[PDB]
């Protein structure tokens, strides 16, 4: 089971340095042939390779990030660190680490990615309001309002309700805070008997909220 | 440094169609790799060393080519092949990806199921009132969503947001969010969402009072 | 080009050192033959590793580092197989 997991801040002020860390398992940078690389994806744009490091400690960097990158390894901890200096708004992206081999020269396993927003604004947690059904099929949901930065996750009944769920992409409101709704269809019959709770997680502010949605 | 051009950048096709994506490079590469990326997921390797299949990849996928010109082929498109597909070269530093190609699915028409939600009491305690309209599971994406408020047609004060195409049934869902002050909200009585869409023979209106 | 031939030979040599030592074994002991197995696999791995380092240090293209590293992996693996077969001849 090769796994990688990117970690670091969700939010960085312009001109400051971003420090990202990949933690992996199921392989090792002490093994001959092994490599770890970093790739980023701006929201709605193309993948862009940034850097890699090899088991013999040889490094490469994308010239487009001219001199703002330092990659380094800690073999014993199974950790690769990437430092990006003088962050500007165009560096806002999802950052991924992935595993490469001298046999491959391609990435076969990726982390889930970590989202970085470059902004002068401050972290702010969401408020959650139920979208109540009234009175075949009924719908209900949660409005998740006034948070910064991206992302939030939403689940229903702690993962036990997944079918019929739509969680919409967020919109940046004129106030500079994001809003989105998550909704689900259920059969009318289950209203008033089956409990519906929506679990909102906003890691960049460490907020968790659980909202009961009743008629 | 090697740049790749993918064509097309966007593509719609029905389930069962043969689909072809070409990736021409700026100079010779010994190999071309292909990634598939779904809505907010990490890229998954799909095809490597030009034509070899990665694991958990169905046989309907394949690649070919050499030098500067390469192709990715899907031999019979499925709803879960909805994704963005990127070519990638590791033959030279810096490594580079193509700009991508969005594959969308075409299917039969499906009308939205429409729902309207009044603002919660909890929210109204703050200054704002958010009135929400849901259009659920429809095709195609095209839809008019109108707000009437005591029959005045609103303007400039709602935002639309749409989901990515579903990976099992290929439909869309959409929410329209009419935002108001509590002051403006309590002034008026009857709030209405009016949906027009190709699968509705005449528009559909959902509404409420208070 | 000649790097193929040098490695294919060097790896063949490893399985002969095994072929010899297993045959005099064939001519505390089950313990001994499992020790020899672990050593000779450790020799194949180490040599693989050594070659990959030398390959990655060469001023060549990635495609070439890739052809060479895969050539060398395949022989090293063919050797682990051939040597794994000799342990079975004991076990």
């Amino acid at each position: 089971q090769v796994t990688l997991r990117e970690s670091g801040p969700a939010l960085v002020k312009p001109t400051q340095t971003l420090t990202l860390t990949c933690t992996f398992s199921g392989f090792s940078l002490s093994t001959a042939g092994m490599s770890v690389g970093w790739i980023r994806q701006p929201p709605g744009k193309a993948l862009e390779w940034l850097a890699d490091i090899w088991w013999d400690d040889k490094k490469h960097y994308n010239p487009s990030l001219k001199d703002r990158l330092t990659i380094s390894k800690d073999t014993s901890a199974n950790q690769v660190v990437l430092k990006v200096t003088n962050m500007d708004p165009a560096d806002t992206a999802t950052y991924y680490c992935a595993r490469d081999m001298i046999f491959n020269f391609y990435f076969d396993v990726w982390g889930q990615g970590t989202t970085v927003t470059v902004s002068s604004a401050s972290t702010k947690g969401p408020s959650v309001f139920p979208l109540a059904p009234s009175s075949g099929t009924a719908a209900l949901g949660c409005l998740v309002k006034d948070y910064f930065p991206e992302p939030v996750t939403v689940s229903w009944n702690s993962g036990a309700l997944t079918s019929g769920v739509h969680t919409f992409p967020a919109v940046l409101q004129s106030s500079g805070l994001y809003s989105l709704s998550s909704v689900v269809t259920v059969p009318s019959s289950s209203l008033g008997t089956q409990t519906y709770i929506c679990n909102v997680n906003h890691k960049p502010s460490n907020t968790k909220v659980d909202k009961k949605v009743e008629p | 440094d090697i740049q790749m051009t993918q064509s097309p950048s966007t593509l719609s096709a029905s389930v069962g169609d043969r689909v072809t994506i070409t990736c021409s490079a700026s100079s010779r590469v010994g190999y071309m790799h292909w990634y598939q990326q779904k809505p907010g997921k990490a890229p998954k390797l799909l095809i490597y060393d030009t034509s070899k299949l990665a694991s958990g990849v169905p046989s309907r996928f394949s690649g070919s080519g050499s030098g500067t010109a390469f192709t990715l082929t899907i031999s019979s498109l499925q709803p879960d092949d909805f994704a963005t597909y990127y070519c990638f070269q590791g033959s030279g530093y810096p490594f580079t990806f193509g700009g991508g190609t969005k594959v969308e699915i075409k299917r039969t028409v499906a009308a939205p199921s429409v729902f309207i939600f009044p603002p919660s009491d909890e929210q109204l305690k703050s200054g704002t009132a958010s009135v929400v309209c849901l259009l659920n599971n429809f095709y195609p994406r095209e839809a008019k969503v109108q707000w009437k408020v005591d029959n005045a047609l609103q303007s400039g004060n709602s935002q639309e947001s749409v989901t990515e195409q579903d990976s099992k049934d290929s439909t869309y869902s959409l929410s329209s969010t009419l935002t108001l002050s509590k002051a403006d909200y309590e002034k008026h009585k009857v709030y209405a969402c009016e949906v027009t869409h190709q699968g509705l023979s005449s528009p559909v209106t959902k509404s409420f009072n208070r | 080009s000649d790097m193929r031939k040098d490695a294919e030979r060097r790896f063949d040599k490893f399985v002969e050192a095994a072929k010899n030592k297993f045959d005099k074994f064939k001519a505390d002991m089950k313990k001994l033959a499992r020790k020899e197995a672990e050593q000779a696999r450790r020799a194949v791995r180490n040599r693989l590793s050594e070659l990959l380092s030398k390959i990655n240090d060469m001023p060549i293209t990635n495609d070439q580092k890739k052809l060479m590293s895969n050539d060398v992996l395949k022989f090293a693996a063919e050797a682990e197989k051939k040597i794994e077969a000799l342990a079975a001849d004991a076990e």
